[PDB]
């Protein structure tokens, strides 16, 4: 499958019970589509 | 000593050499090692 | 026996007698039982171990046939008169050599003895005294390591001391960080950038060219660049200019490590680092094909990977004790003790019992108590009675020392100031460095 | 190293000792919304095989459950209201304005707040907007001799 | 021409490319390359 | 549940604990410390004389 | 049948091989192989089955 | 940017939360504890989102009397007096 | 026991040309090495030929 | 389960005479880990911990293959998808 | 390697303390406790230079560059 | 919304609660006593020393030429941990460089040391003595070979103090004939937290000052095993006409608190061990940069520059 990352895993308790942190790298490296409209226009400018 | 001798018949008072016979004569068997085990370990288990 | 106490000292040793070697496998009749007779082995390739014989006092070689029918009384104390005709020289003889080398192994749940004697086996250490001569491919070795404090004399006997496998950790029982469940720690940050476990592996890789030279034609390749233009723009970076790459050059993924040429193409080819990590280069050798008359048709590429602690990096005592570097705290954020040392690592309590390591509470105070004075607390299995227990005795050990008995040591949190209400159990316990890491 | 918390430790049935995990991404806005929706962590609290729950916290967590809920514990004000904010720690969750507390258990000669009162607070912090409160009865593991 | 390093007798082979490989007074046949002054940083770290 | 299993003819030959865990266990026990391996053999005629 | 038997550790760092090698493993291509100690049934004697 | 106020703070500015960058416990347990200290603070608690950032949430509530601000202010002046304390003894101890 | 330190040095430093250190580990390793002593001498491969 | 395997000789291991009947020969060992347990009795440990290391996926495709559909119908009838009823409620 | 410099628990600078310790075992007939005279208080100092393997001076035997 | 009435905040009232003493005070060791001051700023006092003050040490290193054995990034890491003596505030922090790094030195920021030893073999060596401190030259290379080279202005400003290496002892490497070492590295201000080389504090820790006290006097042999039981010097044995053998407690402060007389079973009736709760016992030893009274003198003041940043950027909105 494409948009799928792998890796080991450790523990933290500080986060939640539902999150998983993901180190920049993954925030870098997985992406997905997202078209643009009026109120989310300033988010997507600023990311690119 | 008192499981196995309770358990091939003879007392705790009874000759070594009759009671050697005698467990010498059980365990070539594998049935009666079997009753053997089990009383023996129903006593040790008693004591833990 | 007696001729052989005769054969090895003064008394002329002229051919046996009867060897010791020999064993006299005496078969007792019984009904139901093995077919009874003598029997007389003098083959090789059997199976032979050495007791002491107790009517004399010497040397006597036993084999697996008379093993089943002789009384070897395992202790000097054990010995029942009449019936027991052989002794064992000390109980200690009958593990291996790397399982009998676990401090106090007979305190632990046997199976972490059976996973600390296979992990042991798996240790970054050091892998010998001569590596600038070995062409291996994958080696491991470590920076920094030391002798145990605690140790069995087997572990001075064969020789270890030339190989050692890990550190000294100043180790602290304890759940603070909350980062050490399932049995990860922590690796205290300043105690590891003042060079805690530190690993180099080195990576060996060979280049022939006598591979890619199928059929028809005679030698072509060469190793160095075609009379001609060469690219800068990596190519003269590493490779100096016979084609072999700069000694002690740090190399990436995506970089060139020797160079090629065809003679009738005339163009020169290249051949790039696959692995994924910065490693540096040792040493090059220009392999001599054969006896002589030959050109340079192989090189031997020795890159020096660095691996420091990295979080994810299996750690694991002598008991079975494995787990993963899972944080590593700030060395202020730590707890301390009236002293002041920072626990090197924090061990989570949970993982004691289910696992029965009470060899490990043993070891600590005993490395708690060796270090102190300056012992090397000897740690041979068997040793310990049920009369006076190890524990009492290291307990004396420490007590005059100056700690507390039960090995507890009265610390301060870190991240409050204020002292911890109960005591926390701080002891130098040795930590081997894993290297199951490699393939993350 | 991606990080997760220890009440999914029982659920991948994994002990993070190396063994890792396929990470992927919904692409479609379909996708992701039924990811958060229907198959999102927070609402898979009970196994399929019975009823019993699988997530919950583990050893460490549990044992100093049982030494702060136990009745010879007591805080000052400080310690109190410090403990409370972080077990909160409304700002990265949010949806909270401002933390309420209660009264002390003991107020003379000097206020102490108990440890039953913490896990009551943290209760009381997490009523939603109008539930009445929790009421229940039932036998905890630590035995009662 | 290069400067390198006979395995055993350690002598300064002076060997030129497309050559044949052996030290000139032992005989050996294998050959280190000598480590040359080049300029390189490490962080102390 | 055969020969994987530590039938007690081994004491002080191979090691009891020190075996690999998982799917090899119980094949490959490496020998004790002491366990030598007599493989020069002597001259017996004497044993019958 | 090797150049090292009997050699000191001293003449052996003079080579270079380490001071207390070991030996027993055939030199095969450069990866040190060696024959691994297999369990056969006892020499000669007529056991049952 | 040293010190924020969160999106969390009250319109009048009484329950706040400052998120003071680049720090860790080292001044927020010193600064909590001097705040304490003042009498018109209903709550005073700091945190740290996660020790791989440098960021420590801080937060402050109080009585509608003296806004929060006020608070933060006049505790930080107090801590600093502490210091002044401390530093002068120390000098007039040693020649 | 104390850790053998000055011996240790004195082993590193000036390294044995008397004989290896450690018996023990030639012990370990004698089965295989002796096993091919007797394949050489001991008269094993004219006795196979 | 019965506990240990008695050589040919009958005894329970090369310490113990034969036919030994104490119950240290049978495998019930006195010491606990805090003081150290003694080499007959380490033995017998081994034995029973390396048994459990010795003791310690195709019924996932039968059940599964022709348990594919199996949906709760919205007229509150659990049918295979092919339309046949299995359960009603 | 050499003897590591900085202990790791403490902060303390031992790098220098193995060419004056050792040569307090060698003559002076004191024991173990010879870095007693040392100057190490702790124990997290003191297990550094004790049970130290000084594996460098067994290595520097293989210089390929011997000339000889 | 409760408040004690007693935990408010009174300038005058803690100064004057306030009292500090400094037992001993060395060039490298001092332990000093303070008083009145809760947890929290003891522990930030701590929490600056270990870390939060700066440092000279070295960050990079260039080599030229390394053919040791010590691997390469080895030797640049051992001598990154070595110490540097100079005066941690005559110099500016050393700005960070991003795309656009080579041309980031000056003579403000950084300092600059260098080494260079080529062990050749000595042949004066009568015999074979591999000591070999005597059979080769310029075996090890100590620390004190780190040679100081000023850039510029630099000479003239360190002229009354010059800057070497404090620890000229240390052995930073070890060579034999042949191979030889030669780099140059360079030393920039740093903050304890980022790396351990940066602290200057060898140990800073701090005791709460134990008490013991006997609820019932004890007499005879359990006066003797009693005093036995703590370290020399805490425990008097009393001179009493009355009676024979009597304990009390000398001096609490040489006591480590062990609790070790809490194993005895009759002695646990006598006597509690317990800790005042508002006394610290601070020790700290420096490593080779400041007189430890500058330590804890320079850790204070960070602690109010930390304090005057956040007031500083609060008043701004
Ligand atoms: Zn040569
Ligand atoms: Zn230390």
């Amino acid at each position: 499958v494409n948009y799928a990352a792998r890796s080991v895993i450790s523990p933290d308790p500080n986060i939640e019970t539902n999150e998983i942190g993901v180190p920049p790298v993954f925030a870098t490296k997985l992406t997905y589509p997202e078209p643009v409209t009026l109120y989310n226009f300033n988010e997507m400018r600023n990311a690119v | 000593l008192e499981a196995a001798s309770e358990y091939v018949g003879l007392s705790t008072d009874s000759p070594i050499a009759l009671l050697n016979a005698n467990l010498e004569e059980v365990y070539r068997d594998d049935e009666k090692l079997q009753g053997l085990d089990a009383a023996m370990k129903g006593k040790m288990n008693g004591l833990t | 026996i007696e001729y052989a106490v005769k054969l090895r000292n003064g008394t002329a040793t002229e051919p046996a007698k009867v060897p010791l070697d020999l064993e006299i496998g005496y078969v007792p009749p019984s009904h139901n039982g093995q077919y009874p007779g003598l029997y007389l082995f003098s083959n090789p390739a059997r199976m032979v171990r050495p007791v002491k014989h107790i009517s004399t006092g010497e040397l006597d070689m036993l084999g697996p046939f008379e093993q089943v029918y002789m009384d070897i009384a395992c202790f000097p104390k054990e010995i029942v008169p009449k019936v027991s005709t052989h002794v064992e020289y000390s109980p200690t003889n009958v593990l291996s050599i790397v399982a009998n080398m676990t401090p106090f192994s007979d305190f632990n749940q046997s199976p972490r003895n059976m996973y600390q004697c296979q992990m042991g086996k798996q240790t970054m250490g050091t892998p010998g005294t001569a590596l600038r001569y070995r062409t291996d491919n994958k080696l491991y070795r470590l920076q920094t390591g030391q002798t145990p404090v605690v140790r069995p004399k087997l572990h001075n006997t064969y020789g270890l001391d030339h190989y050692p496998n890990g550190t000294n950790a100043v180790v602290a029982v304890i759940s603070y960080t909350g980062y050490d469940m399932e049995d990860a720690m922590i690796l205290n940050k300043s105690a590891h950038e003042r060079g805690f476990g530190y690993g180099t592996v080195y990576k060996g890789e060979s280049f022939d060219l006598s591979q890619k030279r199928r059929r028809g034609e005679p030698v072509v390749h060469h190793f160095g660049f075609a009379p001609g233009s060469t690219p800068r723009r990596e190519w003269l970076q590493k490779l100096d200019a016979d084609g072999l790459p700069f000694i002690g050059i740090k190399l990436e993924d995506g970089d060139p490590i020797v160079a090629y040429y065809d003679e009738s193409t005339g163009q020169n080819f290249i051949e790039t680092y696959h692995g994924t990590e910065p490693g540096f280069v040792d040493e090059v050798r220009l392999l001599g094909n054969d006896v002589g008359d030959s050109e340079c048709q192989q090189i031997h590429v020795k890159l020096r990977i660095t691996r420091s602690p990295i979080i994810g990096d299996k750690f694991s005592s002598r008991h079975g004790q494995k787990g993963i570097c899972s944080q590593k705290w700030p060395t202020v954020d730590m707890p301390f003790t009236e002293s002041g040392m920072q626990p090197d690592i924090i061990i989570n309590p949970h993982a004691f019992p289910s696992r029965m390591t009470i060899g490990m509470f043993i070891e600590s105070l005993a490395g708690k108590a060796g270090a102190c004075h300056g012992l090397a607390q000897d740690s041979t299995p068997f040793i310990y009675s049920e009369q006076q227990t190890a524990a009492d005795y290291f307990g004396e050990q420490l007590v005059k020392a100056g700690y507390n008995y039960h090995g507890n040591e009265p610390m301060y949190s870190g991240i409050t100031g204020q002292e911890m209400k109960a005591d926390i159990y701080i002891g130098v316990v040795y930590y081997q460095r894993l290297r199951h890491m490699v393939s993350d | 190293t991606i990080r997760m918390h220890y009440a999914n430790c029982n659920s991948y049935n994994a002990d993070f000792d190396g063994d890792e995990m396929n990470m992927h991404f919904p692409q479609s806005t379909n996708a992701r919304s039924e990811a958060q929706f229907i198959a999102n962590t927070d609402s898979q609290y009970l196994v399929p095989t019975s009823g019993d729950p699988l997530r919950g916290l583990i050893q460490d967590h549990v044992v100093m459950g049982v030494w702060l809920t136990c009745k010879d514990t007591f805080y000052t004000r400080d310690e109190y209201q410090q403990l409370l904010f972080q077990a909160l720690k409304p700002d990265e969750t949010g949806m909270y304005g401002r933390i309420k507390t209660l009264p002390p258990a003991i107020q003379r000669p000097g206020i102490y707040w108990t440890g039953k009162q913490i896990i009551s607070s943290v209760l009381l912090n997490l009523k939603p907007s109008d539930r009445p409160g929790l009421n229940l009865k039932s036998k905890a593991k630590v035995p009662g001799k | 021409t290069m400067i390198y390093l006979c395995a055993d007798c350690g002598a300064r082979n002076t060997i030129q490319a497309k050559e044949v490989i052996r030290c000139r007074e032992c005989g050996h046949r294998v050959m280190y390359k000598m480590r040359t002054k080049r300029m390189v940083q490490f962080e102390a770290r | 549940t055969t020969v994987r299993k530590l039938l007690p003819e081994a004491w002080g030959f191979m090691c009891p604990v020190h075996t690999p865990d998982g799917s090899p266990c119980g094949l490959l026990n490496h020998l004790a410390r002491k366990c030598e391996i007599v493989t020069h053999p002597s001259d017996v005629s004497q044993i019958p004389s | 049948r090797c150049h090292l038997e009997g050699l000191s550790p001293a003449e052996l760092i003079a080579h270079k091989e380490e001071s207390e090698e070991m030996g027993g493993y055939f030199i095969v291509n450069g990866i040190e192989k060696l024959i691994r100690m297999l369990i056969l049934p006892k020499r000669n004697h007529p056991t049952a089955i | 940017e040293k010190i924020i106020i969160l999106p969390g703070h009250s319109a009048d500015l009484t329950s706040v939360t400052f998120q003071i960058q680049k720090e860790d416990h080292t001044l927020g347990n010193s600064l909590r504890y001097v705040i304490m200290k003042n009498p018109e603070v209903e709550f005073c608690g700091y945190s740290i989102p996660h020790p791989s950032e440098a960021k420590m949430n801080f937060r402050i509530q109080t009585a509608p009397s003296t806004t929060a601000v006020d608070v933060l202010r006049k505790g930080l002046d107090d801590l600093i007096d502490l210091c002044d304390a401390v530093t002068e003894k120390f000098t007039e101890q040693l020649p | 026991m104390s850790f053998q330190t000055l011996e240790r040095e004195r082993t590193f430093k000036n390294p044995p040309k008397d004989g290896t250190s450690f018996p023990d580990l030639q012990k370990a390793v004698k089965p295989h090495v002796d096993s091919f002593n007797a394949l050489t001498n001991a008269g094993l491969l004219n006795y196979a030929v | 389960g019965r506990r240990v395997p008695l050589m040919v000789s009958g005894k329970s291991l090369p310490s113990f005479v034969p036919y030994e009947t104490s119950a240290k020969s049978g495998g019930f060992i006195a010491s606990r880990f805090l003081t150290g347990i003694a080499p007959q009795e380490y033995y017998f440990h081994c034995m029973a911990g390396r048994e459990g290391l010795i003791d310690t996926g195709y019924l996932q495709r039968c059940l599964m293959k022709h348990l594919e559909g199996l949906c709760v119908q919205y007229d509150h009838t659990v049918r295979d998808s092919d339309g046949s009823i299995v359960q009603f409620h | 390697m050499i003897i590591p410099i900085r202990c790791f628990s403490c902060g303390k600078v031992i790098g220098d303390k193995w060419d004056t310790y050792l040569t307090l075992l060698q003559e002076d007939n004191t024991e173990g406790e010879a870095l007693d005279k040392l100057g190490l208080q702790r124990y997290c100092c003191r297990r550094m230079i004790l049970t130290h393997v000084d594996l460098i001076e067994k290595l520097l035997c293989y210089n390929p560059l011997s000339k000889q | 919304y409760y408040f004690d009435e007693d935990n408010i905040w009174d300038l005058d009232k803690f100064k004057k609660n306030l009292k500090v003493s400094i037992t001993s005070l060395d060039q490298e060791t001092m332990v000093f006593e303070i008083s009145g001051i809760d947890a929290s700023i003891a522990n930030a006092f701590r929490r600056i020393l270990i870390a939060e003050i700066p440092t000279l040490a070295f960050e990079f290193v260039y080599i030229i030429n390394n053919t040791s054995i010590i691997q390469d990034e080895v030797l640049s890491h051992r001598i990154g941990l070595v110490p540097i003596s100079a005066d941690p505030d005559m110099f500016k922090w050393f700005q960070h460089p991003l795309p656009g790094q080579e041309a980031t030195h000056t003579d403000y920021d950084t300092v600059v040391f260098s080494l260079n030893k080529k062990c050749e073999f000595n042949k004066n060596a009568a015999t074979d003595e591999k000591d070999p401190k005597r059979l080769y030259v310029n075996s090890e290379v100590y620390s004190g070979d780190l040679i100081w080279k000023p850039q510029g202005r630099q000479e003239e400003r360190f002229a009354d103090n010059p800057i070497r290496v404090v620890n000229p002892d240390i052995v930073v490497a070890k060579l034999r004939p042949g191979q030889e070492i030669d780099l140059e590295a360079h030393a920039i201000l740093g903050i304890g937290q980022d790396h351990a080389k940066f602290s200057p504090v060898a140990t800073a820790s701090y005791r709460l000052l134990p008490t013991i006290h006997i609820l019932s006097p004890i007499e005879g042999e359990d006066a003797v095993k009693f005093q036995k039981c703590f370290p020399k010097g805490v425990i008097e044995l009393e001179e009493g006409p009355d009676g024979k053998k009597q304990a009390r407690v000398a001096d609490v402060r040489k006591d480590t608190v062990s609790r070790e007389c809490l194993r005895h079973p009759e002695f646990a009736d006598k006597v509690q061990l317990g800790r005042v709760r508002d006394h610290y016992l601070f020790s700290v030893e420096s490593t080779g940069i400041m007189k430890p009274d500058v330590l804890f003198i320079k850790s204070i003041a960070v602690l109010k520059s930390k304090c005057l940043a956040v007031k500083s950027s609060l008043q701004n909105i």
